[PDB]
DNA sequence: TTTTTTTTTTTTTTTTTTTTTTTTTT
DNA sequence: AAAAAAAAAAAAAAAAAAAAAAAAAA
């Protein structure tokens, strides 16, 4: 199998623009990026208007020598390492499918389905109830469940991938000395962003992004969101990664987040209006008021 | 094997079979190649390697060939494809794409052929000079496309079976203009019903199409010639009914009976077999420029682009570089500039559309070089139309119906609003007009659509078109004593589909006419028409641009074209109050003191203007300077349309708004 | 004066059918 | 003497719909 976003269940074209390695590599969200994707499919030798098609309906010849392609042309653009090995279930007559699409079709199901601590509570109530729909997809007889939390997953990648190339274009992230911060004040579509899952799935597609680049640093990510109905911001420490392919040498346990204690540490000290109840230490919900304040005292408070 | 120096000498008293020899096709074939490898222009970069680079990208099927570039170098191989272009035409396809697949290895399965395109031959004939002496060649010809018969597939290789020998015949090249003849069998050895071999064979595309004379060439008073061309794959409906084309093909002839029976005489029909196709439709440009489209860039022009968008004041610079030799009039050129960039059209949730172009009106005294503004336009714009007064009739700037000569069914034919689609409509003394001529764009101007029930036909087409319109007010001069609606005819239903009115006073002040009219007689100084020298007359030819232009013509018109193809700009933070406040002061403003209409349709030509403002800069994302540049240009627009007695207070009054 | 009114002007043939009666052609 | 193929033979035309002019008037 390829490091591809839903191959089985999208296209081919669609499977190289929305992953978070190729991304990295190529820098899609310009045209540049673009161009560059268009040159590749034109060289492999699948012609633009096949590689758009379906797979189950995609040209049984093409389909047939993959592998092929992909070994002789991937190592010029430096996504040699997209092949790799998987598992695969098939059930009778009915199709294939791979571990990492059915927990992407889960984790799309968690996260989209079915006078502010009431609304707070309603959120938690149904992040509560989604969790029978997860549990529903895993029994074979309910197949019609996972086919929408596919495409729940591509809804949602999608919006990732439109809110990631504004962030990118205006340079909202800003380079402190001892973090990066990244806060998201306007926009469409803050409420899908109440939700931890899809900020960390933003946070992922950030970090994937930077880890490529030719900047070399290992600072922490912090990204923040609002929301307007509760006027509390959501607030999430993120770790930095190495590049997907480096070497080993470096390989160790990873690197640790160290965003509970300093959160902690603050906490203890100031009267702040925060709320540190959820399970990730690194996750808490922080009044408007009291942002712009509290990000200063991080600032001195070490240990990030 | 030969040589250069050797092509010179010719034997077999024709060049067709001097050509076609073996030894003379290996050397052509090589000589071709290096001239594919190994061109460089005068800044040392390789063009066709870029051409061929870009073909793959775009999964294009043909390469586009200068002919000056040819000649420079290899002048002999020039001459053989200027007098024989069918054995020329097919060694240096193979050629190209052998030098295809240099960049593109396995390019085979995206595309089995690659075609080549030739530009700039230097010699242009008319229809009616073309004689027997020019069969065989290459020509270029100048036409009107009138009618188009449409696409069907045409056999490529044609195979024949015979029943009693059971022969299967080898494939045949078809002429594209004379049928396939067998009667001979190599096995058979007599004659024997043929079959088509059915199933298992290539098709090819092809098309028909007839030129008539361009009513500007043929002589004032005298009747048209036309002509039929076979346009084949990848050519077809490249020209559509109506347009002004230039074709460079091949003359051929070929036995007609009914000729022969008719005239008494062993006469010819000839035709002619489409190679290239160039635009010259709303096209004053075509004294100079090379190549097939002007408007269309290639890799380092687009890097050009980006570097010289991040420049802080492009806006100005464009803005100034909006018809240079005319002077003054600042505003009219924002218009101008704002318009031809465009803004962004809409659609919510596949239920709610919203127009996305802004138009112009241009209201002054004579003398004030409206016209030449409208000209200007014309020339800059990819598609432009231009119409004038009374010579523009109802279904003139709409779809007619007419019956189909061939089908004898009726049929939609186009008109100057759906000629000019993703275009310009010009419309000049744009007061002097029927009132139910005028009153045929109203759907056009806001729903961008146009609705035909006529005779058995229902149907509705679409026209996303800006309309730049110039008038003369009521007694062929503005009296700035009275309102607007005083001072015009036109009602409320067409002055509120305007976005931008500008209203042009001609005063008496004796320092403007003394700038007006050194300038004047700067111009008209300078436009007295009175290494290599191609490339001096072009140094020459940029000096005087130089003075009045911040950035070139040339340069200028890939810049639009590519922003408008290429940048789709959003709004996602923006200040909504002072936007707000902006319409309900206009609003208010208007019944109690003055004659020009505001609704929810001003409303909007804001955002449109602030979009605009940021494709002008290449930005995917409208800030705040775009906006507030957008409020002020519609809060001018608005306080100078008012008597001189209210203006200074309505001035005062919305000021606070601009405070930059 | 800008409205309504008014004549009027090409628009047409591209197709059909099985006999019946002719010339070539083994 | 007996087969297979190949043309002649058309005729017809009024009746209606759409668009641009060149004379009439509130
Ligand atoms: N700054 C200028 N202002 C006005 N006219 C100018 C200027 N510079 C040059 N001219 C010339 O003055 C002449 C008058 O222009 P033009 O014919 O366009 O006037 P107009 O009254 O707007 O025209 P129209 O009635 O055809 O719309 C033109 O020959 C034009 O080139
Ligand atoms: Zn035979």
């Amino acid at each position: 199998d390829y490091y591809l976003f839903l191959l089985r269940h999208s296209s081919l074209y669609d499977s190289f623009y929305y992953s978070n390695y190729v991304n990295a590599k190529l820098s899609l969200w310009n045209e540049n990026g673009k161009k560059r994707l268009h040159k590749m499919f034109a060289r492999m030798g699948i012609p633009l208007s096949t590689a758009q098609e379906t797979w189950l309906y995609m040209d049984h010849s093409i389909k047939r020598e993959l592998g092929i392609i992909f070994d002789k042309n991937l190592d010029r653009y430096g996504l040699q390492d997209i092949i790799r090995d998987g598992f695969v279930r098939t059930l009778g007559y009915r199709g294939s499918i791979s571990a990492s699409e059915f927990v992407e079709a889960l984790t799309a199901l968690l996260e989209v389905g079915n006078n502010s601590a009431q609304k707070l509570t309603n959120l938690r109530k149904r992040w509560v109830s989604n969790f029978w729909l997860s549990w529903d997809a895993l029994d074979d007889r309910k197949v019609e469940l996972l086919n929408r939390g596919i495409q729940l997953a591509q809804d949602l990648q999608r919006a990732i991938f439109n809110t990631g190339v504004a962030i990118l274009e205006k340079k909202l992230i800003k380079h402190l000395r001892i973090y990066r911060l990244c806060v998201l004040q306007d926009g469409p579509d803050l409420d899908l962003y109440r939700n931890p899952l899809t900020l960390l799935r933003l946070g992922n597609w950030l970090i994937e992004c930077c880890a490529e680049s030719e900047d070399k640093q290992l600072l922490p990510m912090v990204l923040a969101s609002i929301d307007e109905n509760t006027d509390t911001y959501l607030v999430a420490g993120l770790t930095p990664r190495y590049p997907r392919g480096l070497d080993t040498i470096h390989t160790k346990k990873p690197i640790l987040n160290n965003f509970s204690m300093a959160f902690q540490q603050i906490t203890a000290e100031t009267d702040a209006k925060v709320r540190i109840d959820n399970f990730e230490s690194s996750i808490i919900e922080i009044r408007r008021e009291d942002l712009s304040p509290f990000l200063e005292k991080l600032t001195l408070s070490g240990l990030l | 094997e030969l040589t250069l120096e050797s092509l010179s000498n010719v034997k077999a008293n024709s060049y067709s079979e001097w050509i076609t020899q073996p030894n003379v096709s290996r050397t052509i074939a090589r000589e071709l190649k290096s001239f594919l490898l190994e061109y460089t222009d005068e800044t040392g970069r390789s063009v066709y390697g870029a051409r061929i680079r870009t073909l793959g990208e775009m999964n294009s099927e043909s390469l586009e060939v200068n002919y000056r570039h040819l000649a420079e170098s290899k002048a002999i191989l020039a001459l053989f494809l200027a007098k024989c272009p069918e054995e020329m035409l097919k060694i240096f396809d193979l050629v190209a794409m052998e030098a295809t697949e240099l960049h593109y290895p396995d390019y085979a399965r995206i595309h089995s052929e690659i075609h080549v395109r030739i530009s700039d031959f230097p010699t242009i004939y008319s229809l009616r000079e073309l004689r027997e002496s020019n069969l065989s060649s290459l020509v270029r010809v100048t036409g009107v496309v009138t009618r188009r018969t449409g696409v069907f597939p045409q056999l490529k290789y044609v195979k024949f079976n015979c029943l009693k020998c059971g022969s299967i015949l080898g494939p045949f090249f078809q002429d594209s203009n004379e049928e396939i003849r067998i009667s001979f069998c190599t096995n058979c050895k007599s004659k024997g019903p043929f079959r088509v071999n059915g199933e298992k064979t290539v098709y090819r595309n092809y098309q028909r199409v007839t030129l008539q004379e361009a009513p500007g060439t043929v002589p004032p008073g005298r009747l048209p010639r036309h002509r039929e061309v076979i346009l084949l794959a990848d050519l077809v409906d490249v020209s559509k009914p109506g347009e002004e084309v230039e074709v460079t093909g091949i003359y051929k002839n070929n036995y007609d009976g009914n000729l022969n029976a008719k005239n008494g005489f062993p006469v010819f029909a000839t035709i002619i077999e489409a190679n290239s196709i160039k635009r010259r439709e709303g096209n004053t440009a075509n004294e100079g420029e090379e190549g097939l489209d002007v408007f269309s860039w290639t890799e380092e022009e687009e890097r050009e682009f980006r570097k010289i968008s991040r420049d802080r004041g492009i806006i100005d610079k464009i803005i100034s570089s909006m018809a240079p030799s005319i002077y003054g009039h600042r505003d009219i050129k924002t218009a101008v500039a704002c318009s031809l960039f465009g803004g962004v059209p809409k659609n919510v949730n596949g239920k709610h559309s919203i127009r996305g172009d802004i138009n112009v009106l241009l209201l002054g005294d004579p003398g004030t070089a409206k016209s030449q503004i409208l000209k200007y336009v014309e020339k800059t714009a990819h598609r432009a139309v231009f119409a004038t007064g009374q010579g523009a009739s109802a279904v003139g700037l709409t779809a007619s119906v007419r019956k189909d000569p061939i089908t004898k069914e009726w049929t939609l034919e186009g008109g100057a609003l759906v000629l000019a689609d993703k275009g310009v409509c010009l419309i000049d003394e744009f007061d002097k007009m029927n009132d139910q001529d005028r009153t045929s764009i109203h759907e056009a101007m806001e729903q961008q659509s146009i609705s035909i029930s006529k005779a058995g036909i229902v149907t509705t087409l679409q026209a996303r078109c800006s309309i730049i319109a110039a008038a003369n007010p009521n007694g062929g001069r503005y009296n700035s004593t009275l309102p607007l609606a005083q001072n015009v005819s036109l009602t409320e239903p067409i002055l509120s589909r305007f976005d931008i009115l500008c209203v042009v006073r001609d005063l008496v002040d004796e320092e403007a006419d003394e700038r007006l009219a050194t300038f004047v007689v700067d111009s008209h100084v300078r436009s007295h028409p009175e290494l290599n020298a191609r490339q001096r007359r072009l140094q020459r030819q940029r000096k005087k641009e130089e003075e009045i232009s911040p950035i070139p013509q040339e340069l200028l018109m890939k810049y639009i074209h590519y922003a408008r193809t290429k940048i789709y700009p959003k709004l996602h933070q923006m200040d909504m109050d002072k936007v707000s406040r902006v319409y309900a002061d206009l609003r208010r403003e208007s019944i109690s003191t003055g004659s020009f209409p505001i609704t929810v349709r001003h409303l909007e030509s804001i955002l449109r203007i602030a979009e605009s403002f940021a494709k002008m800069r290449l930005s995917e994302f409208v800030s705040s300077y775009d906006l507030d540049r957008a409020i002020k240009v519609v809060v001018d627009s608005f306080v100078d349309a008012q008597k001189v007695s209210v203006r200074r207070q309505l001035r005062r009054s919305f000021a606070i708004y601009t405070l930059g």
